[PDB]
């Protein structure tokens, strides 16, 4: 069972950035497709920037957990 | 290209939003020597006043015992010396060379009292003054100018080239590159502009912190190297000075 | 068992008690010519060896390109062929 | 004498070689790879060295998993593939290969 | 890149010392100084 | 000094196989009875 | 004779020291110098790099 | 010190042997030191011309001679650092 | 060269060229 647990954890930590980049991207794309005015767009630019920062945070977390999971003593 | 120069000063530059400006000229243009890779004919020419140099040359030639050279050079140079403009060696560099190569204090003081501080010696002057070849003097001047490449050099102005073909190719470029929805894409607005703008803002806001954090190690290494060099040289010098008086044993014996 | 085919080693604890354990050199140097380089101080590399070494001051992007093109050609047109419809 | 030759700048300033990177080891790549085999923890694809990555790549290439499928298995993935469809359309310029693809599946 | 950084530091920290003709762990192999006594 | 005169590479192979088999028998003898029989006969079989 | 020989070898020592000082003062700044050129000039530190980075990978 | 010997050609080192003496500045205080040009030229007998660095203005010495020079420097330096050093090089 | 004196250890590891032999050994599956 430990092998299954480990592979699950590894795959989750590996796909975390892909999710942050793809599904939240689809949400942003829905919003872009639906919005027309200028005030809402001005306010949504900051959401896009926050998504940038969140993607970088997820990438850092994944890097940390992956260097923990792929570190061998011998 | 190699980084020429005898200086240990770790120097970095910060840029402005203004371009370098030089006095207007209808025939010349200023450019970087390493980026242009100019030739002797690409260099611009001008006329320089002789007398101040011809007097010193007559003196040196009367001392050395070669007056045919002075006569020939004076007959060549009358009405001014026509020479490439930005191929020269400064008085300070020349004095350093003389001193490190063993010219006497009398000759060095003669140079100093004869020429102003901002005088610029060109390769024909150097050749006729040291009995060398103008080719070698030209190469030396070029190396000494490349050692200080922040100063632009003056070349002959040339009209642009291949403007018609360049126009055709640029039209083709726009015709194939703007006939698309790239600059209006959801990908653009979601990734390209946000990521790029965030990188640009962070770089503009931490422009100096980043540079300093990167250059810390190099500065420390350069400091360490210079300190080691100095201490070793000083120790060796003082020890040889201590042992300098070990030759008189023979003449005493 | 007789003992001829015994394990050719002693446990690290017993070695440590004997005062025999060594820990280092994840790598090794096979030849004495290579072992005594840092000790010679005057001829770390023979003249012939120096002349041979001077041929690898840079990596050969030309050889890289040639080998990569050859391998790509082989891999694509001998090992990775797939059918295509014809009308 | 006077100077008349047009002296190029390449006779004076020599540019450094930066196109292909330096080899501080002064040893070829295959010799590096061979040396790594006898070093501890770098044998073939064990370890996390570059040689280990290279050997793992060669191992998966030498395996069968990345080879093309047989004719008995083409219609599992390949005949419904975007690459296959685009290539068929491209190499049959003004035609429609749907019918020929159906017949290839039948075959 | 690791090798490049290592050599780049070795340059600055060794090439101008006058005390590191080689590595200290191999100083036993150097000739003896005629000035010491 | 690689190889010896009068000896054959096939004899060397035979000697190496003998060494391997003897080492395997020694390692199987000096092992836990709870694990070795299972892991060596029942799971493989 | 022996005094002359001792003076000769001491002068050789001091001349080598002066040559070393001249070489040092005429050398370019080591941070301006190219790294691979320095390593090509130096043959001892080549062996130091090969030992720890060619015979090992970690 | 580095194994970079300047080429004595005038296109590189203008006025090398025009006079019988060389001069150098030493240390942070920049003490002056004069050296005979023959003592200097002794180096260009070990200089190797196959090797040229730093815009092809510096050759390299043979490692034997360069390391002998470094060893003399190191001996002088360690003698300076020590206190039981000999009062003479005889 | 004879079979025995070729497969002798000394001649096989010092003077012989085992290149073709080991190439045939590696490619055995192809020939089979
Ligand atoms: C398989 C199926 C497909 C097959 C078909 C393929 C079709 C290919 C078509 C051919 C064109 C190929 C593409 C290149 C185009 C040229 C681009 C170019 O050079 O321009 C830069 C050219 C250079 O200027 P620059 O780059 O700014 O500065 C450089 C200096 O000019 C300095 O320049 P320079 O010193 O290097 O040269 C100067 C030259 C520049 O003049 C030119 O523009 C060159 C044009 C030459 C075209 C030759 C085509 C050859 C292939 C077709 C064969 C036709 C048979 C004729 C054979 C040649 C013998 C007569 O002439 C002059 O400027 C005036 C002085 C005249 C001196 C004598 C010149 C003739 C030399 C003798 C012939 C040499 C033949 C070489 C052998 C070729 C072997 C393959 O300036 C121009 O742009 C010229 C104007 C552009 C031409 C088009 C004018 C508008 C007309 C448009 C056509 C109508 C619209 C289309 C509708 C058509 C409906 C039917
Ligand atoms: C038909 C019979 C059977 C087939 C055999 C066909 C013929 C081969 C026969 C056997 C070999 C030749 C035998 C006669 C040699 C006689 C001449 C001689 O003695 O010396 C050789 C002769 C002269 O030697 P030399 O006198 O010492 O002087 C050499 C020069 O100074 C230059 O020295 P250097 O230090 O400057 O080295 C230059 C190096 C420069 O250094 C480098 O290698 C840096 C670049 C490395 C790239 C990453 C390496 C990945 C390696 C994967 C390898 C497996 C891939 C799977 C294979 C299929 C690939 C499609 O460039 C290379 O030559 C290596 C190229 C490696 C192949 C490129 C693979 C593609 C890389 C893709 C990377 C990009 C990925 C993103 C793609 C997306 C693009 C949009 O030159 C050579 O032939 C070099 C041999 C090249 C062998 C590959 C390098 C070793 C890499 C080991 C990888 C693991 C392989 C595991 C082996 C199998 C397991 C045991
Ligand atoms: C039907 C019922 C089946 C049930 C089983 C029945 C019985 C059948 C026999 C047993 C079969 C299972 C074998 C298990 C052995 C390994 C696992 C184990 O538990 O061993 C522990 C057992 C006890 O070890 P220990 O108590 O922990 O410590 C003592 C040391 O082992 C003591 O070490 P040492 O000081 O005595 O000597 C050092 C030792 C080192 O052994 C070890 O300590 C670890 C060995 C590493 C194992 C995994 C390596 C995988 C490497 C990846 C390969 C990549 C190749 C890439 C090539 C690229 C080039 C293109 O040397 C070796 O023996 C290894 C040599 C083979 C390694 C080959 C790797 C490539 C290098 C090539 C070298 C040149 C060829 C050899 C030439 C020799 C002169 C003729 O190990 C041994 O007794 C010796 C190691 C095993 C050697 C192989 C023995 C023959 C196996 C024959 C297998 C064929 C089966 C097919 C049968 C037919 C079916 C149809
Ligand atoms: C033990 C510790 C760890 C040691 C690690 C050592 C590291 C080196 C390992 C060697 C590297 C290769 C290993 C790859 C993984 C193995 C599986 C594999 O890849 O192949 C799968 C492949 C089957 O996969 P598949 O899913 O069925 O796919 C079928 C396709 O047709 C697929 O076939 P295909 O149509 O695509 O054609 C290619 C296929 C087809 O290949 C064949 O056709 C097989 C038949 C070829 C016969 C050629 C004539 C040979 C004449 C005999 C030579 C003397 C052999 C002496 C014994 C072997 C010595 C190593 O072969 C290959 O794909 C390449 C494999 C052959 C590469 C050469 C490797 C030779 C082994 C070198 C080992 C050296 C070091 C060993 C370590 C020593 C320990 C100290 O293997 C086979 O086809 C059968 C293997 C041969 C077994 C026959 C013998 C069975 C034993 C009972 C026989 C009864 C008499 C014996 C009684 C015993 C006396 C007491
Ligand atoms: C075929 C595909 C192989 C590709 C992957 C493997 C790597 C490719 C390189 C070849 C692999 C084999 C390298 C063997 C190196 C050992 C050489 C050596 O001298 O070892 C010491 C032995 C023992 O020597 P010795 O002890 O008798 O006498 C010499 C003593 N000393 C060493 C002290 C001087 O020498 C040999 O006899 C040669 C052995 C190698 C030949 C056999 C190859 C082994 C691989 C097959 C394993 C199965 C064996 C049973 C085969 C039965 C055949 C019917
Ligand atoms: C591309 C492929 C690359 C991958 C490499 C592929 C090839 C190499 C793969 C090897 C990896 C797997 C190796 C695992 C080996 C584990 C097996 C094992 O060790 O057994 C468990 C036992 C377990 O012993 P243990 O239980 O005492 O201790 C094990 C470890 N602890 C202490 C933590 C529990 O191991 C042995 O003791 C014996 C091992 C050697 C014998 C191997 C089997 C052959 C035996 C034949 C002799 C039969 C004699 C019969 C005589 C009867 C009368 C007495
Ligand atoms: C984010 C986590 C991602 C982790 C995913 C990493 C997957 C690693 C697992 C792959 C290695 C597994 C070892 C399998 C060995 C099986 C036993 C064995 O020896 O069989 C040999 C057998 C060869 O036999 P034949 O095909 O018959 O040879 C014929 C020769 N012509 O080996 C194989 O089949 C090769 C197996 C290929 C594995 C699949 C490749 C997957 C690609 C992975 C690379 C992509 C990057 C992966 C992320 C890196 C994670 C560290
Ligand atoms: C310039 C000369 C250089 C020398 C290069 C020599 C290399 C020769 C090695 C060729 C080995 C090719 O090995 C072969 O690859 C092809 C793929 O293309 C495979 O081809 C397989 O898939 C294709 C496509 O589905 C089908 O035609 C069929 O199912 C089958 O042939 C073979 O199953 C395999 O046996
Ligand atoms: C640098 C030193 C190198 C020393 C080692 C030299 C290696 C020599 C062996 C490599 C030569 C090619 O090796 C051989 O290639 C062919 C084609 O891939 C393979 O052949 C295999 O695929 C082909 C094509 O499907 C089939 O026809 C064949 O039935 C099958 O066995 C062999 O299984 C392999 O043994």
């Amino acid at each position: 069972r430990f092998y299954f647990m480990y592979m699950a954890r590894t795959t989750f930590q590996a796909v975390r950035p892909l999710l942050a980049f793809s599904v939240f991207g689809e949400v942003m794309k829905l919003v872009l497709a639906t919005m027309s005015s200028g005030l809402f767009s001005f306010l949504f630019s900051f959401v896009l920037a926050f998504e940038v920062f969140y993607f970088f945070l997820q990438c850092y977390i994944s890097y940390t957990f992956l260097t923990m999971f792929f570190t061998v003593l011998f | 290209y190699a980084t020429l120069g005898s200086g240990w000063s770790f120097s970095k530059v910060q840029y402005t939003k203004y371009r370098i400006t030089k006095p207007w000229t209808t025939d010349t243009t200023f450019d970087d020597i390493i980026l242009s890779q100019p030739s002797k004919e690409d260099f611009a020419k001008f006329t320089k006043e002789a007398p101040l140099f011809l007097r010193f040359l007559k003196l040196v030639t009367d001392v050395e015992g070669r007056q045919e050279a002075f006569i020939q050079f004076a007959k060549r140079c009358e009405n001014g010396l026509t020479v490439e403009k930005d191929v020269y060696v400064t008085k300070k560099e020349l004095v350093d060379c003389l001193w490190k190569n063993g010219y006497t204090d009398t000759e060095i003081n003669a140079f100093e009292i004869a020429f102003p501080a901002d005088y610029k010696f060109h390769y024909p002057e150097l050749a006729v003054l040291f009995d060398l070849t103008e080719e070698d003097c030209y190469k030396y001047c070029i190396r000494q100018r490349a050692a200080t490449p922040e100063e632009l050099v003056e070349l002959k102005y040339t009209k642009p080239k291949n403007l018609v073909s360049s126009y055709g190719l640029c039209f083709l470029g726009v015709w194939f590159g703007l006939s698309n929805t790239v600059l209006s894409n959801a990908w653009f607005y979601s990734k390209t502009f946000p990521f790029g703008a965030v990188f640009y803002m962070l770089g503009s806001y931490f422009y100096r912190d980043i540079r300093e954090k990167l250059w810390k190690e190099e500065k420390s290494l350069i400091h360490t190297a210079q300190e080691n060099k100095n201490m070793g040289e000083e120790s060796v010098y003082k020890q040889m000075k201590k042992y300098a008086t070990d030759t008189k044993c023979l003449d005493y014996l | 068992p007789s003992g001829a085919y015994r394990l050719p080693a002693v446990d690290y604890k017993r070695q440590l008690s004997r005062g025999t354990l060594v820990e280092g050199a994840d790598f090794y140097l096979p030849t004495a010519q290579e072992q005594q380089r840092l000790a010679r101080h005057f001829e770390p590399y023979s003249e012939q060896e120096q002349e041979e070494r001077r041929k690898f001051r840079f990596q050969s992007i030309s050889v890289y390109l040639a080998v990569a093109l050859g391998a790509s050609f082989v891999h694509d047109y001998f090992y990775q062929r797939r059918p295509v419809a014809w009308c | 004498k006077t100077l008349e030759r047009n002296v190029p700048m390449k006779e004076i300033l020599q540019p450094l070689w930066v196109v292909e990177p330096p080899n501080f080891l002064r040893q070829p790549v295959w010799k590096q790879f061979w040396e790594a085999q006898f070093a501890n923890r770098s044998f073939f694809f064990f370890g996390n060295a570059w040689t280990s990555a290279a050997a793992f790549a060669f191992f998966i290439w030498w395996s069968r998993v990345f080879d093309p499928p047989p004719k008995e298995r083409l219609d599992r993935y390949w005949l419904n593939s975007p690459k296959f469809r685009i290539l068929s359309a491209f190499h049959n310029p003004g035609k429609r290969p749907g019918l020929k693809i159906s017949l290839m599946t039948y075959e | 890149g690791k090798i490049h950084g290592a050599v780049w530091r070795m340059k600055h920290l060794f090439a101008t010392n006058f005390k590191m003709v080689g590595h200290p762990r191999y100083a036993y192999a150097l000739p003896k100084n005629p000035l010491l006594q | 000094p690689l190889g010896v005169k009068g000896r054959s590479v096939f004899a060397g192979m035979r000697s190496f196989i003998g060494q391997r088999l003897g080492r395997l028998y020694d390692s199987f003898y000096y092992s836990q009875s709870s694990t070795k029989y299972v892991m060596v006969f029942l799971f493989p079989a | 004779s022996a005094c002359a020989k001792s003076v000769e070898k001491s002068e050789e020592l001091l001349s080598n020291g002066a040559r070393a000082l001249w070489v040092s003062c005429s050398n370019p700044p080591v941070w301006k110098v190219n790294t691979n050129e320095w390593l090509d000039s130096d043959q001892y530190w080549q062996a130091f790099v090969e030992k720890h980075h060619f015979y090992s990978q970690y | 010190m580095l194994n970079f010997i300047p080429k004595r050609c005038p296109s590189v080192s203008l006025l090398f042997g025009k006079r019988p003496v060389q001069r150098i500045e030493v240390g942070q205080a920049r003490h002056q030191l004069e050296i005979p040009v023959e003592t200097i030229e002794k180096i260009y007998e070990g200089v190797d011309s196959r090797l040229e660095y730093h815009n092809k203005d510096y050759n390299a010495m043979k490692w034997k001679d360069f390391m002998k020079l470094k060893l003399d420097a190191y001996h002088l330096l360690e003698a300076s650092q020590s206190e039981t050093a000999a009062k003479s090089a005889l | 060269v004879s079979f025995s004196q070729f497969f002798d250890s000394e001649y096989f590891w010092t003077k012989a060229n085992v290149g073709p032999f080991f190439l045939f050994l590696f490619t055995s599956p192809f020939w089979y």
